[PDB]
């Protein structure tokens, strides 16, 4: 502990994630919205948008 | 040298209790930006403890 | 007999194809998907992309 900064310990933790190249299981907090057909909407399938 | 290596899959991740509750001095994002995590959905999420 | 007028019908829809084949390509960006650019990064790092 008597030493400073540069030498004390210090807890890392990396995430590592993929994008977009495999289905997808954890996913953010947003809610699904109900479908609808044969309409110009923008989309948000996933994390896609189009 | 012995890093530990958790596989997180199947759950709906909330980033902003990270934020709410931090201890945390460092926190770098290289592939993707921190607010934008609540809004996405990934897999192959692993997370390096060391 | 007619290779000639055909030929110039293939170059026209090639250059369109290979037009159309360069929307797929990163140039040396993360994604070649602008939508995916823009939903997963901050604006100062996505305007470089």
């Amino acid at each position: 502990p008597t030493y400073g900064v540069g030498h004390q310990p210090y807890r890392v933790v990396v995430l590592s994630f993929e994008l977009l190249h495999a289905p997808a299981t954890v996913c953010g907090p947003k809610k699904s919205t109900n479908l609808v057909k044969n309409k110009c909407v923008n989309f948000n399938f996933n994390g896609l948008t189009g | 040298y012995a890093w530990n290596r958790k596989r997180i899959s199947n759950c709906v991740a909330d980033y902003s209790v990270i934020y709410n509750f931090a201890p945390f001095f460092a926190f770098k994002c290289y592939g993707v930006s921190p607010t934008k995590l609540n809004d996405l959905c990934f897999t192959n999420v692993y997370a390096d403890s060391f | 007999a007619l290779g000639k007028l055909q030929d110039v019908v293939n170059h026209n829809a090639q250059a369109l194809n290979t037009l159309v084949k360069q929307l797929s390509s990163k140039f040396g960006a993360i994604s070649s998907v602008l939508n995916d650019i823009l939903s997963r990064l901050d604006p100062p790092e996505a305007e470089v992309q």
